[PDB]
């Protein structure tokens, strides 16, 4: 087929506790790649969230470091954000992405269609 | 014709080509970088390195102080994305104007096609890439891509100013050593230089500025690209290869740390430091390592890893070893092609060698030691341009090296502060109870450089059998811009090795760097008892700190050390009675006048002596003012130098250790005349070698030895000169403000045109001095070193001709006939002596070239030279002002100027 | 051999940066220029140069002289500058370029070589093969050239 | 000697003692200069012939040197040797 990628995740929860966002991934193993988090608050540019890599090793930007771990599950083939003591400032659309340190569109990269997120 | 043909800007995407997210070998994980490949091969990766090394991480100043003399600490710098924009942009730049020198185009392509051979496979029948030569190329679409990469730019570790190439190693194999070469990865960085000081220069520019001058980048990458170029041919001298020096004596330095590899890359009398026996010993050695890489390739019988061929493959190397490929396509290495390609890549690409193409003030050795580190920006052209470097064309920064004066061109400079304390390594030197001890504490790098004798080995002791068929070594001709030409015409820059297509490595690339061995910390603070003051006592008296108080003159050296207000002095007892008398406002002009010609009068006093032969001049205050030998008058100087010869002037005699030198054995043929009488042949021409091998290990006992001390001496007669200008305005300064503000108004003063003046007549004391100590060095070569060679080659000359004559007198049976014309080709031959001509074994000693400094003097002191040229009237000066021309103004057809 | 160099008198040309390796005649499109033989006995012939003065009295060449530059092939060929300042054997006399001929205080046995203020000099490698250019842009060493007979 | 003919200037100063002048090399007069101040010259040097009422006058002039140091005799004689083109013959005025 080709490149898929699907997120899911609800996002709602007033400041605030915990969420765990989902990354469906087809057309590729998602291992053998390295993968990025980015989320675009209304009226604004991406920033780059997190990033993970082949060997399973994961680094985290500025935003939420020691709040998100990122994380893997290589037999369904999915990608996991697990976020906590989320705040307002972190409202936005979060999209799983293609890249390591994603911080923009780029052609080749495949993306998400987005998941909602309102804290 | 430009090196790097993007110009590149940080915040720039990710394109997964020439810009991307990259993993370089590593211990264990290790997080993505930015880098940039500026040219095939070669990449920039705009970041402090805390990646190549992970067990030194931390950016912070270490616990004990790094043993070298200048070193700088901030951990926030390039930590922005504009840092990085700007490291890029500089890295760049300097990159170009390597490149824009005929040398640097052939350093930087020999870099390239330097591919670090595939030394991977443990079958010999299949050649393999190895894995550390690699990195990974993350693309935007997650995928990362294999690359193979000769060279890596990134930023500095915890000491932002010390620059070395890394690279990775192999379970087994020596990369930089065994002729393979692995990837270099450079630390350096373009934001910051080196300040040092040079007197050496005034003699064909007597108006070079005041105080410390900057290290032109360019210069400093060139030097890590020149190693960089080592490793990558595996020709690297061995790290444990050091020059070891004696610390033990008062005077000695604590220790030092130099490697053969230093020296080699830096060229011109540093390499010298290194005797023929031991550069022999490396080429030998690295040639039988290209050797073996011929038979690796010779019996390699396919490729792995790539969708290149074998063919191509193997040519690649060969375009890089310069391997002979017969008819078959079997391997070898022809001696004269690797002598001249080995010969390339250590005596052609050197630092003294790139200094000559850029034209910059640089030190001339390693001895002279960075004394202070500078920030600097190079990206904008109205600062720094790839053809002129700091010294801008058509303007004063043209003249006398400006450019580099960090402060005639104080705006390009700013003075950081050494991380080096004050005083953190040094020997502590106490007189005794000249009252109880007077210490002083003296730099490391202020002591005196003096090389251990196993450091200069020689076989000259050896016996060798002289035979029909024994041939001679060639003349090795000595590096000069011609031969250099004949390098650059006759190179070939079409082939660059493609980028290919290899097999996927592992998303991780596992590798450690090359170990480096550990050096002990050498001792701090030895102390010294003393029974009379030393030199380093007398230049210390020549100080004092900054106040308000007014300082007075002395010729005691004892008063000046034991008082802060006392500073002592080498001029006449006229000089300080006049310079310390309380001065009237009316007479102040004409009091500082009269102290400027005294201090120039004194300062330029050449005694002429017509006694003895290689000492033309002498400058007498040099006694005083460094307490050279002892006693008093400096008419006991100038006495002791005529009668002792300049043995007086070093602060230790050196040991010129020259043997028996090993006599010649001939083997005799019996019946044949053609080969008895080529015998004897070669053993007369292998004499003359005996002759020129005796003289070059004299001349590099004497480079290393003796030329150092006077070195030295030179540096810190310039030292004391500045020292007495200070002190002298310091006085003047501390009378001027002594008055009231109306005589004040009454009396223009400006300290900085009267510095300028006593800067002009502290060069043309430099001038004097430097040829006095030049005269003298060579003087102590001529008469106090070659001489011991000369007397161990004339016995040497008797025991050959005894051979010689016994050879032919046993052969007379198949030499009959012949007998007697050879008995006078011997006793001819043997009878002369082989003059030494030092010109033949350096560089600065040609009789032209002294000629050639004085044509130079005049033309760096025209600041307007007015010519008719091509169809204007224009200024040949360095300035080159405008000329503006009236339109009656008329020229001679015939001569238009 | 620092002997006055004369007019109509057979030299072979040395460039001082290649001191052992003489000029060489070499046909490219069906036109020829001059280069020095890099490939070890590749077998190209010494080419053989004559100095001519525009007057028939001249006999010794002298600093600033105007001279024309022969060779002997088959016929005579003389010596004219390319659109590319590449040097090139022709057959017409009439087109050839006249060349100012002056030396350098300093070296003894060397001459230069001048058209319009463009010196000659060795080109960078090319064929490969390094050919007689009039540019200003090189090495100072590589605009010395000497005559041996 | 003079008269319509090249001749060649040269003027030193020392500031801490005198002005020289010499002709075609040699030295011929020397003024003291010490008692002078701060001396602050023009931005720009000036050829032209200022306050001359010959109406037919007029100069040659060539060669003209400005040196940050003051010339000595060696210096000076070198200087003029070397610009009077020995290569080329003269006429009685001093042109080829
Ligand atoms: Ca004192
Ligand atoms: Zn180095």
């Amino acid at each position: 087929s080709q490149v898929q990628l699907v997120e899911s995740g609800g996002g709602l929860v007033q400041p605030g506790g915990s969420l765990r966002l989902s990354c469906a991934a087809s057309g590729f193993t998602l291992g053998s790649r390295y993968m990025s988090w980015v989320r675009q608050a209304p009226g604004e540019g991406f920033e780059w969230v997190s990033s993970i890599e082949p060997s399973g090793t994961a680094w985290d930007g500025d935003s939420a470091k020691g709040r998100f771990t990122t994380s893997r599950d290589d037999a369904k083939n999915t990608l996991y954000l697990q976020m906590s003591n989320l705040q307002p400032e972190d409202t936005g659309v979060y999209y799983c992405a293609t890249g390591y340190r994603t911080d923009t569109r780029i052609p080749g990269g495949s993306w998400g269609q987005g998941t909602q997120v309102t804290v | 014709m430009p090196f790097v043909n993007k110009q590149f800007n940080y915040k720039d995407p990710v394109n997964g080509v020439d810009i991307a997210y990259i993993k370089i070998p590593n211990a264990g994980q290790m997080q993505p970088v930015k880098a940039f490949k500026i040219h095939n091969k070669i990449w920039v990766i705009p970041e402090r390195d805390t990646f190549t090394n992970p067990e030194e991480g931390d950016l912070n100043p270490p616990p004990e102080a790094k043993q070298v003399p200048v070193s700088y600490y901030d951990s926030t710098y390039l930590s922005t994305d504009n840092e990085k924009d700007n490291y890029l942009k500089g890295v760049t730049k300097l990159f170009e104007r390597i490149y824009s020198t005929d040398l640097g185009r052939m350093l930087l392509t020999s870099i390239v096609r330097g591919i670090p051979f595939w030394g991977g496979s443990t079958i010999d029948t299949e050649l393999k890439v190895i894995d550390t030569n690699c990195i990974n190329v993350i693309q935007p679409d997650g995928s990362y891509r294999s690359e193979e990469l000769n060279l890596v730019i990134i930023g500095p570790s915890a000491d932002i100013i010390q620059f070395e190439c890394k690279s990775f190693g192999h379970e087994v194999l020596n990369l930089t050593r065994n002729g393979y070469g692995s990837t270099q990865y450079i630390r350096f960085s373009p934001d910051f230089t080196f300040g040092f000081e040079e007197s050496l220069e005034v003699d064909t520019n007597p108006l070079l500025g005041a105080g410390k001058f900057a290290t032109d980048p360019a210069v400093t990458l060139a030097h890590q690209l020149i190693h960089a170029g080592h490793r990558l041919y595996g020709i690297a001298i061995n790290p444990n290869r050091v020059f070891k020096v004696n610390t033990n004596a008062y005077y000695e330095m604590s220790g030092l740390e130099v490697s053969f590899e230093e020296l080699r890359t830096f060229g011109g009398h540093d390499a010298k430091f290194i005797d023929s026996l031991q550069e022999n010993e490396f080429r030998l050695y690295y040639y039988n390592k290209f050797k073996d890489i011929a038979s690796t390739l010779n019996k390699a019988k396919s490729i792995v890893g790539t969708t290149a061929s074998l063919q191509y493959m193997k040519n690649v190397f060969k375009e890089k070893y310069l391997l002979s490929e017969d008819t078959s396509g079997k391997f070898s290495v022809d001696k004269l092609k690797f002598d001249k390609l080995y010969k390339m890549l250590t005596e052609i690409y050197t630092e003294d060698n790139f200094v000559k193409f850029f034209k910059v003030l640089n030190a001339k050795t390693f001895l002279n030691f960075d004394k202070a580190v500078f920030k600097i920006n190079i990206v904008p052209k109205v600062n720094y341009t790839i053809y002129d470097g700091f010294n801008l064309r058509n303007t004063n920064l043209a003249a006398n090296f400006n450019g580099q004066n960090t402060e005639i061109n104080n705006m390009n400079f700013t003075k950081l502060k050494n991380f080096t304390g004050l005083f953190e390594f040094y020997k502590l030197l106490c007189v005794r109870g000249i009252l109880n001890d007077l210490c002083i504490k003296v730099n490391n790098w202020d002591l005196f450089f003096s090389p251990s004798e196993d450091n200069f080995t020689n076989d000259l002791n050896k016996g060798e059998e002289i035979t029909s068929d024994t041939n001679i070594e060639a003349a090795e001709e000595n590096i000069s811009l011609d031969l250099i030409q004949q390098y650059y015409l006759t190179f070939n820059f079409d082939n660059e090795p493609e980028n290919i297509s290899i097999e996927n490595l592992s998303s991780d690339i596992i590798g450690q760097l090359e170990l480096m061995p550990n050096i002990e910390r050498f001792p701090n603070g030895k102390k010294y008892e003393l029974d009379k003051y030393t030199m380093f006592h007398y230049l210390r008296a020549q100080e004092f700190e900054h106040g308000k108080s007014r300082i007075a003159l002395t010729n005691s050296v004892n008063e000046a050390l034991l008082n802060p207000s006392r500073v002592y002095t080498f001029f006449s007892s006229d000089y300080v009675k006049k310079v310390n008398k309380a001065t009237e406002a009316a007479m102040f002009l004409g009091w500082v006048e009269q102290l400027v010609y005294d201090f120039t009068d004194e300062t330029s006093e050449v005694s002429t002596t017509d006694k003895i032969a290689d000492i033309t001049i002498i400058i007498p205050y040099i006694g005083p003012a460094l307490n050279i030998g002892n006693m008093l008058y400096k008419d006991d100087f100038v006495g002791a130098l005529i009668f002792s010869g300049a043995v007086i002037l070093l602060e230790f005699i050196p040991e010129i250790a020259i043997p028996v030198l090993g006599t010649f054995a001939l083997v005799s043929y019996i019946a044949n005349k053609v080969l008895t009488v080529q015998t004897i042949d070669n053993a007369l021409s292998k004499r003359n070698e005996k002759w020129d091998e005796v003289y070059k290990y004299i001349v590099t006992n004497w480079l290393a030895k003796v030329n150092t001390q006077i070195d030295l001496i030179r540096k810190k007669m310039k030292e004391a000169l500045e020292n007495q200008a200070e002190a002298t305005k310091a006085i003047i300064n501390y009378q001027y403000n002594q008055y009231t503000e109306e005589e004040k108004n009454n009396i223009n003063f400006n300290i900085d045109d009267l510095s300028s003046k006593l800067n002009e007549s502290i060069n043309k004391a430099m001038i004097n001095i430097n040829k006095f100590l030049n005269q003298c060095s060579v003087s102590y070569l001529m008469n106090s070193m070659i001489p011991y060679g000369v007397k161990r080659l004339e016995d040497f000359d008797a025991s050959l001709k005894d051979a010689l004559l016994k050879y032919i007198y046993d052969n007379r049976g198949t030499l009959i006939g012949q007998v007697d014309r050879l008995k006078d080709k011997v006793n001819n031959t043997l009878s002369t002596d082989i003059p030494f001509q030092l010109s033949k074994y350096v560089d600065n000693q040609r009789l032209l070239s002294t000629f050639t400094e004085y044509i130079k003097n005049i033309i760096n002191t025209s600041i307007l030279n007015l010519r008719y040229e091509s169809n204007h009237l224009i200024d040949l000066s360095r300035y080159a002002s405008k000329i503006n021309i009236g339109s009656k103004v008329n020229f001679d057809p015939i001569d238009k100027n | 051999n620092e002997e006055r160099l004369e007019y109509n008198k057979t030299y072979q040309l040395y460039n001082y940066v290649f001191s052992d390796k003489p000029i060489c005649e070499v046909k490219q499109n069906n036109n020829i220029y001059l280069t020095i033989n890099n490939t070890n006995n590749l077998n190209l012939q010494a080419s053989k140069f004559k100095l001519l003065s525009i007057n028939p009295n001249k006999q010794y060449v002298q600093k600033l002289d105007e001279v024309i530059i022969s060779v002997l092939d088959n016929m005579e060929k003389y010596i004219d500058i390319s659109e590319d300042n590449r040097l090139q054997l022709i057959d017409n006399k009439n087109n050839a370029k006249k060349m100012i001929i002056s030396n350098d205080i300093f070296i003894s046995n060397c001459l230069t070589l001048s058209y319009n203020g463009k010196y000659i000099c060795l080109s960078m490698k090319d064929e490969n093969h390094n050919w007689m250019i009039c540019n200003n842009d090189m090495s100072k060493y590589l605009y010395l050239w000497s005559f041996k007979p | 000697d003079y008269i319509n003919r090249w001749i060649f200037v040269t003027i030193t100063n020392n500031r801490l003692n005198n002005s020289k002048i010499y002709i075609n090399g040699r030295l011929i007069d020397q003024k003291p200069i010490s008692n002078l101040g701060n001396i602050h010259a023009s931005n720009n040097i000036m050829f032209k012939l200022d306050g001359c009422r010959d109406t037919h006058r007029y100069i040659w002039i060539k060669y003209f040197n400005l040196f940050d140091k003051e010339l000595n005799e060696k210096e000076i004689k070198d200087l003029y040797d070397n610009q009077s083109n020995s290569g080329i013959l003269k006429d009685f005025w001093g042109d080829y």
